[PDB]
């Protein structure tokens, strides 16, 4: 048996914008599910090819939009809470279920270290030059961590890692 | 969306 | 977020 | 759905 | 998933 | 454009 | 998650 990840999407996201922040194979996405080179089923469950399923991560990551702050849940209990840095855009989600796509290690700049890319290019989690920046609010920043925190973070949760970014309020 |  |  |  |  |  |  191969549990791999299962993506819901709706009606009027466009596959090709769906692939490209999947950062995926736009054939590979056809592959898994033939029906989407017909048409956008809302409300299905596709499957992404090269995601691990979401639920076998023992590893469960409270996103707190208006307490800033990274709660990583290990086995369903609290193990540590990091500060982090939400920008407006974080506050549009008020469950904000996103799961981890893929991790970047090491792009040599600016970027904190490693970058986890998420299910949406605005909300996903990476470090930063600037730590200051870190445990306010953005204007139009993706989640920013510190670079030890992200460190940490990239060593204890894999990928598929589900992400629940709760506004709090 | 986007990215960093 | 977009007709149909 | 989705347990053991 | 699914040959098998 | 945006490798990995 | 979340029923309609």
């Amino acid at each position: 048996g191969r549990k791999l990840l299962t993506y819901q999407v709706k009606q009027g996201d466009t596959l090709n914008s769906i692939a490209a922040d999947f950062r995926i194979s736009t054939a590979a996405l056809l592959q898994a599910n033939p029906s989407l080179q017909a048409g956008l089923t809302a409300g299905q469950s596709i499957v992404i090819p090269g995601l691990p399923d979401p639920y076998t991560i023992p590893y469960h990551i409270a996103v707190s939009i208006g307490a800033k702050t990274l709660t990583l849940s290990l086995n369903n209990r609290v193990m540590k809470t990091y500060p982090i840095a939400v920008g407006k855009i974080l506050t549009q989600t008020p469950t904000g279920e996103f799961y981890i796509i893929n991790r970047q290690r090491n792009p040599g700049g600016p970027f904190g270290a490693y970058w986890l890319s998420l299910s949406k290019q605005h909300y996903g989690i990476h470090g930063t030059n600037n730590p200051a920046s870190i445990g306010k609010a953005v204007s139009k920043g993706c989640i920013r961590m510190h670079n030890k925190d992200v460190i940490e973070l990239a060593s204890i949760v894999p990928n598929g890692t589900r992400v629940t970014i709760n506004r709090g309020s | 969306a986007x990215k960093x």
